[PDB]
């Protein structure tokens, strides 16, 4: 029916953690200010895979890595997650 | 000092008896649960508090080495008595 | 992990330990159901049997599995022999025990048990 | 009323105000009849045709590591970054503070003893709050 | 829901099991093998033992230290039958006798007894009692077995409505009264039999099952006023039972009809002894009862029990009567019956 | 040659006879035994110790005693290093959790520093 | 030092310590280490591969001689990666001394039999099957000794608990004594009697 939590996870030091970092300085705030009723959970952890969770309706979820991404491939696979809502 | 309880079964110096719908009550049908009726607390109760002349007092439990480790009993306060920690004996300074 | 094996080399003499073991056990079966008199068939024994050799299947080790040859044939050789009793053929057989109840839901009434 | 278990009676993750993951160790099993909680509500999920994906405890971990990962690395705090974009976020929300004194809701030490589900069931802070009384 | 009697453990030996079990006569055949099944999940039973002390001491090995309390009783008393109820959560009556004594008749066993057991078990706040019928009991039946054992169910049904009556068809195990008997009658002649014994069907029921029917029966609320109905698997005529059981024991089979009525007059024979007779004409009217088949009451298979069949377990009742010339005959060293 | 090339994993759970029952079944815990402060000496918190999860206690009901069904429930084995401890786990196939070793800090203490001239850290007795 | 003090043997200790020197450079392809203890008794820890060469030795060589095989003793300790540590005691009539010939294996490796040297180790490294698990090949009879026939496990490793996995019972269903999972009327009351103080400053380990 619709997207119902975003749950990223992110490294503080690796790289491969590094333009999901660029996302989150440059472009979240106003990415929260677009989806004020959509939290948007940013989880950061020492050695993970960098990582997008996204809970649909009725319990379902979606799962895309983020391993070495740079900003505008993490902009765009989170608009897709924004756009897919299945 | 033993009393019954409600169920007709006698309570332990400890406070142990079993309820209405305890189920173990069942090992005494037909026998008898077997208890002391010289209870420690009232046979010490009776025992008198023993004046005595000293601030001190020194307890052995009587016997010498047949009673408990011989302990050194203060005796300052006149509102409580001094009570021996083994044996249940009390004392007091007679000033 | 250079180290000393007990028989085999690799786990082709090793599977040719089990092989044999497991011929040994299903030559003498209807020796122990006849002279043990027991009130199980030739068929349920072999099942057993069965069923103790692929509890064991999942090992890669061949010195592992020399020792487990080694156990097997000291079971052979206890069970040939009348070394065991009646009791001791049918401990295998857990006819004794209440079910154990393997699903979550059960094992959740019953105890803690995970 | 489903009763469940105590904090010594089940192995369970619990999180400081600093962040840092720790885990219970069973002392002893829950009285009675009472199970573990997450058992209690797995075995509620299985009856109500939901079936959730977990049946041990460390299956549970791999499931509140796919939630958020510092959960199940115990004894390490992970540092939280990024202060500056929640104080501009915190910017868009113009809110009138009142005109009453900021008081805490534990001011003397009679408040201190019995807060929460465990320390009203006890006879000891009862015996210390009767105590600090007078 | 006291707290003593919440289950624990593995259900072991020493578990608790949360039943507590008064098994009436349960120093008999179906007792023996219930107080096995129940002490070896941990249940605080009461035997009430009538005989001597020496034939309960074997119910002793059976389970954990004081599970088993043994307490005397008398059949024509309520004071002894409240006194041994009123502690217990399940009550199961396993009363019975297959001859007729002085002190005893079939009515003092199966209509005064169990009716007075059921009362008092009403009146004492037991949860569940289980009482214990024959398939073929009914009031228009031939043997005055079966009349007094329908009288008395209809009376435990109507003074303790929740009462789980249980019915087993015939019984087989070591102890028992069915394929002893049946491998008895080489001493006495040719095992003679009624109409040749070919008009009569059975279907024998094992007794691990019924004791796992009784004991899932106390553990599910759904047996609440219920009235099972234990059978076995498979239907056998009497007279290709007979020589099953024959051929299992490895012995001359030789029979002959014997009319219906001189073996009564057989049957007065044996049943003027003061020990315990070896058959009677009771006796024979039950084994020329026909099993009736109750298909609108549950049996084994609505408790979750999978009923065993009588070729598994027929040689285990059984080698203890052969010679030595077939003593260790195998299992798959026979042909199985002919069912029905 | 007379020596054999084993690459696999160490794994002796079908020789020590033990159950499967605990073996997947029993969270083992590698851990320094931590000090207790009744008392103020580390002669046991120096050798390592695996202990076991804790089953279930139950009431003996004839007598109140502590009755019990785990085997491996009174077993808390002693090692001097972490990795002998975390073999031991992985060559019994006992699913475990470690816990690292948690020393005492180096503290400054000076005695000159009770009796300050213009410090917080003055005694006000002794 | 004189009342309650145990007299010292020096003579018996630089005896030894001579005799150890000997086996030592008589022996240097197994002997690992050679100590003598503070009471006088001899410790020659060789290599597992040295049972056969080292016990032949000692059994036959004029200034050896220990003749009879007194006491085998496998030691189970959990933090070594050999975690047993299988113990010959050798007793020589003829020199009247002792010798304790200490070496290692894990489980998988086997150790090989010494009944081609002394004969009376046909039962006692047998024991160490049925108690430990040391695998003794080219043995004449190697079976368990001790334990229960239908007995799965070795009691005197560390891992195995003190009451094993089966208890049993007599069982009037099947007329059978049967095994069943243990559980305990009271459960075995472990003490946690180490006094954390150090007892001993001779034998302190330096720290990591
Ligand atoms: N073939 C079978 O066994 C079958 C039996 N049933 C039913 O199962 C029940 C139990 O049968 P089963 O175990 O085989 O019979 P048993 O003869 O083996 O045992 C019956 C028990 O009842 C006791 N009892 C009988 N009459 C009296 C009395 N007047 N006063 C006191 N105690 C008495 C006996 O006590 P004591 O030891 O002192 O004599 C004995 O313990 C009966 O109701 C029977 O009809 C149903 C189907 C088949
Ligand atoms: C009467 C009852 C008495 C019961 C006695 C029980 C005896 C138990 C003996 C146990 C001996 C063993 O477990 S050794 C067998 C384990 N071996 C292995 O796992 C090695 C791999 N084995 C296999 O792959 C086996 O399937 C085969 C048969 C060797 C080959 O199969 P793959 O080829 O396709
Ligand atoms: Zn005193």
């Amino acid at each position: 029916l619709g997207l119902r939590e975003i749950r990223i996870h992110l490294c503080q030091r690796s790289p491969g953690s590094q333009g999901v970092r660029d996302f989150i300085e440059k472009r979240y705030v106003e990415l929260k200010k677009a989806n004020p009723d959509l939290p948007i959970l940013i989880r950061e952890c020492s050695d993970v895979q960098p990582k997008l969770w996204a809970r649909y309706a009725f319990g379902q979820e979606k799962n895309v890595s983020l391993n070495n991404f740079s900003a505008d491939q993490v902009t765009r696979a989170l608009e897709n997650v924004l756009s897919s809502k299945a | 000092g033993v009393r019954t309880s409600p169920t007709g079964e006698k309570v332990t110096h400890t406070g142990q008896v079993y309820d209405d719908e305890d189920y173990r009550r069942v090992r005494f049908v037909g026998r008898q649960k077997e208890v002391n009726e010289n209870f420690a607390i009232d046979l010490i109760a009776e025992q008198p508090v023993s004046q005595v002349g000293s601030r001190v007092i020194s307890c052995d439990g009587g016997g010498g080495a047949l009673g408990h480790p011989r302990v050194y009993i203060n005796l300052d306060k006149e509102t409580k008595t001094g009570t021996c920690g083994y044996c249940g004996l009390q004392f007091r300074q007679q000033h | 992990t250079s180290v000393k094996p007990i028989f085999s080399r690799d786990m082709n003499e090793a599977k040719r330990r089990v092989r044999e073991l497991y011929r040994a056990w299903y030559r003498e079966v209807p020796n122990t159901v006849h002279l043990f008199q027991l009130d199980i068939s030739v068929k349920q024994g072999r099942d057993k049997v069965r069923e103790m050799f692929k509890k064991n299947a999942h090992v890669t080790d061949p010195r592992v599995v020399d020792l487990l040859v080694i156990k097997g044939k000291m079971e052979l050789e206890e069970t040939i022999n009348v070394w065991k009793q009646r009791t001791h053929v049918m401990r295998f057989f857990h006819e004794t025990e209440a079910p154990r109840p393997k699903d979550f839901l059960s094992k959740f009434y019953v105890g803690h048990d995970p | 009323i489903l009763p469940g278990a105590a904090y010594t009676e089940k192995s369970a993750t619990y999180v400081n105000t600093e962040g840092r993951a720790q885990q219970t160790k069973v002392a002893v099993m829950p009285p009675g009849l009472a199970r573990e909680d997450w058992k209690i509500i797995r075995a509620l999920s299985e009856i109500a045709g939901m079936t959730l994906p977990y049946d041990t405890l460390d299956q549970v971990r791999n499931r509140l590591e796919e939630v958020s990962p510092n959960l199940v690395r115990y004894d390490d705090v992970e540092g939280a970054n990024y202060f500056q974009q929640a104080s501009e976020l915190s910017k868009l929300v113009n809110q009138q503070l009142l005109a009453d004194p900021l008081v805490p809701p534990q001011l003397t030490i009679k408040d201190f003893y019995m807060t929460d589900s465990i320390s009203r069931a006890s006879q000891t802070m009862a015996k210390c709050v009767k105590a600090v009384t007078e | 829901l006291h707290h003593a009697v919440i289950p624990h453990g593995k259900g072991g030996r020493s578990s608790v099991s949360g039943i507590v079990a008064t098994v009436f006569g349960a120093t008999g055949f179906l007792g023996r093998y219930l107080v096995n099944h129940l002490g070896r999940m941990g249940s605080q039973v009461i035997v009430p033992y009538r005989c001597e002390p020496y034939d309960t001491m074997h119910l002793r090995p059976m389970g954990d230290l004081g599970q088993i309390i043994f307490m005397d009783w008398n059949g024509r008393d309520k004071d002894s039958i409240r006194r041994a109820v009123e502690h217990s959560n399940v009550v199961i009556n396993l009363v019975g006798r297959e001859w007729e004594t002085k002190n005893f008749d079939f009515e003092d066993v199966f209509v005064k007894i169990p009716q007075a057991i059921a009362q008092v078990s009403k009146e004492a706040g037991v949860e569940k009692f289980i009482h214990i019928s024959h398939l073929n009991a009914d009031i228009k039946s031939s043997s005055k077995y079966l009349r007094n054992k329908a009288v008395g169910e209809k009376e435990v049904r109507e003074t303790f409505p929740e009462a789980t009556i249980i019915k087993p068809a015939d019984i087989f195990g070591r102890e028992d009264r069915f394929l002893n008997y049946f491998a008895n009658i080489r001493w006495f002649g040719g095992v003679p039999l009624i109409s040749l014994g070919k008009k009569t069907v059975k279907q024998p029921v094992y007794i691990v099952d019924v004791t796992k029917g009784i004991i899932n029966a106390i553990k599910d609320p759904d047996a609440r006023g219920k009235t099972f109905a234990f059978v076995g698997p498979n239907r056998y005529l009497l007279f290709d039972l007979v020589q099953y059981v024959f051929a299992v024991a490895h012995r001359p089979f030789l029979p002959y009809p014997m009319p219906h009525f001189a073996y009564r007059w057989i049957g007065r024979l044996f049943e003027i002894s003061p020990f315990e007779p070896w058959t009677t004409r009771d006796k024979v009217e039950r084994i020329h009862t026909t099993d009736r088949t109750l298909p609108h009451l549950p049996g084994l298979e609505d408790l979750g029990v999978q009923a065993t069949p009588l070729e598994l377990k027929a040689i285990e009742v059984l080698r203890r009567h052969r010679t030595y010339r077939w003593l260790s005959s195998e299992i798959e060293d026979v042909q199985p019956a002919k069912t029905v | 040659t007379q020596l054999i090339t084993v690459d696999e994993k160490l794994d002796i759970t079908t020789l020590t006879g033990v159950p499967e029952e605990h073996i997947k079944t029993r969270k083992a815990r590698i851990f320094v035994p931590a000090r207790n402060n009744m008392q103020s000496g580390v002669n046991n918190t120096k050798k390592w110790k695996m202990e076991f999860d804790t089953r279930e206690r139950w009431e003996n009901p004839l007598m109140g005693w502590a009755s019990t069904a785990d085997p491996l429930s009174n077993l808390v084995l002693t090692f001097s290093t972490k990795e002998d401890a975390i073999a031991f786990a992985e060559k019994n196939g006992w699913s475990y959790d470690v816990e690292e070793r948690k020393v005492p800090k180096p503290k400054s203490k000076s005695y000159g520093a009770n009796f300050s001239w213009n410090k917080r850290t003055r005694v006000s007795t002794k | 030092t004189r009342p309650t003090v145990r007299p010292r043997n020096d003579v018996a200790h630089k005896q030894l310590s001579a005799f150890g020197e000997y086996v030592a450079e008589i022996l240097p392809k197994y002997v690992q280490q050679v100590q003598v203890s503070c009471f006088s008794e001899l410790e020659i820890c060789i290599h597992p591969d040295g049972v056969i060469p080292v016990l032949t030795f000692l059994r036959d060589h004029s200034n050896a001689q220990f003749k009879s095989l007194a006491d085998l003793t496998a030691v189970d300790i959990p933090t070594r990666q050999n975690r047993f540590e299988i113990v010959y005691n050798l007793l020589s009539l003829r020199f009247n001394s002792r010798i304790r010939v200490k070496t290692y294996t894990d489980e998988l490796t086997p150790v090989e039999s010494s009944v081609s040297v002394y004969k009376a180790a046909n039962w006692y490294e047998r024991e160490i099957w049925d108690m430990f698990g040391v695998f003794f090949a080219n043995h004449p009879d190697l079976r368990r000794i001790l334990t229960d026939y239908g007995f799965e496990g070795h009691p005197f490793r560390k891992d195995f608990p003190l009451s094993g996995y089966v208890e049993l019972r007599y069982d009037d269903e099947v007329k059978r004594v049967v095994a069943e999972p243990v559980e305990l009327a009271q459960e075995f009351r472990k003490f946690d009697l180490n006094s954390p103080w150090e007892a001993f400053p001779a034998y302190r380990q330096p720290p990591e």
